[PDB]
Order: structure tokens, then C-alpha cells, then sequence
């Protein structure tokens, strides 16, 4: 669940 | 270079066309030939290298994520074609260190843009490992912390993005759940204490990734 | 070839992984290599050769949409990059037709279902081109409703998907809406009448084909 | 609108 782009 | 021979107005451009079609492999190639041209990326073009690179390993990684499920749940088939797709990501990740070393990692922002960014690479290399990228990744991840903190603003959306994306580093590899959470907290109840510093060309991407941060918390707890 | 030394039963084996890991440049690559073993393929075969290529030239063509679309409302930039996508899109094509020629065009289903390929990648090339390919999909599609009519009842799935492609052959290439009005409308209005002839193995594909029929007659009138 | 795979 990182950075979404 | 395959794109040695067009201006890097042209390069520009078409990364731009490549992202409206979703070909971000062609994206891709085109932002490493302008990054080639020696000079620095704006803020805009930053995000096309991003936007590129990011959804090229995200394939990858999805897909190696997907042979890896299936290669636990058990020929040599499944074992080969995971192998097959981890080297392609491999070489993916290699690329892009690689441009970040030659050329970018040489404005606070710009530095702590492309250092977040090694530490992204490095993470998505020790996805599929070993610790001698782990730390790799660490290292650049706190470099880039330490000057966020110095010289952008508690709301700033890269200081924000690159805590987040340093907190799942300590959750998801390091297995620092205790490491990840404070520091996701700190970041986001340090951006509400000064709310005040929202910029208005900026504030949508501060506000995301605030509540991604929240997301983030709920879950871990 | 890139797949000479891989066994038959490896390459269909890979080519589902890359099938659920949604690689379907790598499940083209495996499937080619099978056909290129020289021996028939199955139902099952026929089908991942369907769509792993269908996935690659579809992507492709929408890339191509974009970019032509941009360049009708307008540097050389434009042109450039759609002629990329143009010339690897009819590359895939090319690759296509060759394998359907060199192997598998020669049971009535079978010979329908290739020659419904054939129309179906010479009309992706007209879409880009010329009439020299037109005539060559009509043949193709021509030669293929010929042996279903005679050889498979009227709600089988590959005859009742040739006749739709057919139609949209007519309707957006030939520009004859009138011709694609009528194949469409008795194609759907036979397999209501013998709606009997469903089988239990396929009865859900030609269903949803009928209906993807009737969708296609709502448009066009 | 051809055939959805
Ligand atoms: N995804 C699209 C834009 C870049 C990237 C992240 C990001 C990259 C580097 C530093 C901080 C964030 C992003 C995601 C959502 C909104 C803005 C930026
Ligand atoms: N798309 C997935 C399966 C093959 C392809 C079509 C089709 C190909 C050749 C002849 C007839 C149909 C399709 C689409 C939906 C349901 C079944 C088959
Ligand atoms: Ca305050
Ligand atoms: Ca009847
Ligand atoms: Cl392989
Ligand atoms: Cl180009
Ligand atoms: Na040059
Ligand atoms: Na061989």
C-alpha cells in the first residue's frame, strides 16, 4: 500500500 | 542511446503522448533519453519519469507477485517463468538506479524527489531477494528524510510521500512495524499541526497522501 | 526460433500462467513457440492462441485510437509516435497471418475458427492502411461463413462469433451497413429458431454472443 | 464492438 504513482 | 539522435523537446513530448495511450514502456524510454541530455528535469518532468518507471515495475512486480503465489502453493514451469519475469524487473530497477546515480542525484526538492526514489528501487529489488539492498534502500530513504525535514514544509507532498512510502520500507521489509507506524503518525499529526503551510499549486497531492497515511495507520492498528 | 528448445507441453503450460499473471506478450511468445512444434492445436490451445494475441493487437489498436485521434485535431511529434504504434502494430499482425498460413490454416470448427483469425487480422490492418487487405479479410471471412453454414449449427459460438466479426467488418470497414444489418439479424434470427442446437459445453458463449448480436442491431437501427 | 476476446 505505497505511494499510488 | 536508441533516442540519442531526437531533441529532448521532441523526447518531451512524446512521453507525454506515450502517458496519454498508456504506453508506458514507450514513456519510459523516452524520459531515460531526455534524462540522457545531461540537464536537469523540472517538477513537471520529474513526475513523467515517475509516472513512466513506476508503472513499468508495477506490471512486473504484480505479475511476479502473482507466479511467486502460485510457485508457493506447489515441473520446473512455474519456477522458470517467475525467474524469467524477476529478472525483467531486475533489469527495470538497475535501469533506473542506474539514471538516478549518472545523472539526477547531484533544490531540496529536486534531491529528496530522486532519493526517494532510489529507495523505492532499491525496495522493489528486495522485494524478490539481499541487505546489501536493504540498507541500500534504508540509506537513501533517511537521507532523503533528513533533508525533508530541514528545507520543505511538514504538508509538502514529496516530504509526505516519501514518509509514506518510507513507512511501508520499515512495515513490509524491514518487519519494523513499530518504526513504520511511528513515523507515519508523526508525519501525518506533524502536517496537521501545520496545516497552515498547504500550497496552492500542491494542496490535492498534500491532502491525498495525508489520508493514504491515515489508510495506512487504520490498518497497521 | 526463441522457443526451439522448450517442450510443447511447457509452452501451453506457460503461456496460462502468463495468462493469469495478464502477460500476454510473454503468453504470445509461449503459444507461437507451440505452434511452431508443428502439431494441431486443441480447443483449449485455440483459444489461449486467441487470446493471448487479441490482448496484444488490442492494446496496440487503442494506442493507436489515441494517437490518431490527436493527430486529427492538430511538430512532426504526433505523426512520428503514431507511426511507431502503427508499424509494431501490423508487425504483431504480420506475425499473426504468418503462423495461420505457415501452420495452422489446413475439422470444420477448426478450419472456421483460423479463417476467422485471418479476417480478423487483415481487418486490423485495413483499420490502419489497402483494399489489396480488404478483399483479403472479406475472402477470409467469406471462405469461413461458407464451411459454418454447411458444417456447425446455427447457435454454435465460433460460427455465431465469426458472423458478428463479419458484421462489424461490413459495418466499419466496407462501410455496407446493410449487408452487416442482415448477416447480423439472421445470424441472431437462426439460432432462435433452431435455439435447440445450444450444447452443454458452450451454451453460456453462444448465449452471450446472441446478445452481444442483438446489442450490436440496436445501434445500427 | 467486435468480440470481446
Ligand atoms: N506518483 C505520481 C506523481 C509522482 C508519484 C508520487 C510521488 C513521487 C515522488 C515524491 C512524492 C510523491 C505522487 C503520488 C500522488 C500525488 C502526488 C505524487
Ligand atoms: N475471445 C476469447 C475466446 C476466443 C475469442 C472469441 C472467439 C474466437 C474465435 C471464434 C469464435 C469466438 C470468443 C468470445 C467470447 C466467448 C467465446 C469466444
Ligand atoms: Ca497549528
Ligand atoms: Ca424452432
Ligand atoms: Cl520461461
Ligand atoms: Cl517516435
Ligand atoms: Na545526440
Ligand atoms: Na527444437
Amino acid at each position: 500500500p505505497s505511494l499510488p504513482x | 542511446g536508441a533516442m540519442g539522435s531526437m531533441e529532448r523537446a521532441s523526447l518531451i513530448q512524446k512521453a507525454k503522448l506515450a502517458e496519454q495511450a498508456e504506453r508506458y514502456e514507450d514513456m519510459a524510454a523516452f524520459m531515460k533519453g531526455a534524462v540522457e541530455k545531461g540537464e536537469e528535469l523540472s517538477c513537471e518532468e520529474r513526475n513523467l519519469l515517475s509516472v513512466a518507471y513506476k508503472n513499468v515495475v508495477g506490471g512486473q512486480r504484480a505479475a511476479w507477485r502473482v507466479l511467486s503465489s502460485i510457485e508457493q502453493k506447489s515441473g520446473p514451469e512455474v519456477r522458470e517463468y517467475r525467474e524469467k519475469v524477476e529478472t525483467e524487473l531486475q533489469g527495470v530497477c538497475d535501469t533506473v538506479l542506474g539514471l538516478l546515480d549518472s545523472h539526477l542525484i547531484k533544490d531540496a526538492e529536486s534531491r529528496v524527489f530522486y532519493l526517494k526514489m532510489k529507495g523505492d528501487y532499491y525496495r522493489y529489488l528486495a522485494e524478490v531477494a539481499k541487505k546489501r539492498i536493504i540498507d541500500s534502500a534504508r540509506s537513501a530513504y533517511q537521507e532523503a528524510m533528513d533533508i525533508s525535514k530541514k528545507e520543505m514544509p511538514p504538508t509538502n507532498p514529496i516530504r509526505l510521500g516519501l514518509a509514506l512510502n518510507f513507512s511501508v520500507f520499515h512495515y513490509e521489509i524491514a518487519n519494523s512495524p513499530e518504526e513504520a507506524i511511528s513515523l507515519a503518525k508523526t508525519t501525518f499529526d506533524e502536517a496537521m499541526a501545520d496545516l497552515h503551510t498547504l500550497s496552492e499549486d500542491s494542496y490535492k497531492d498534500s491532502t491525498l497522501i495525508m489520508q493514504l497515511l491515515r489508510d495506512n495507520l487504520t490498518l497497521w492498528t
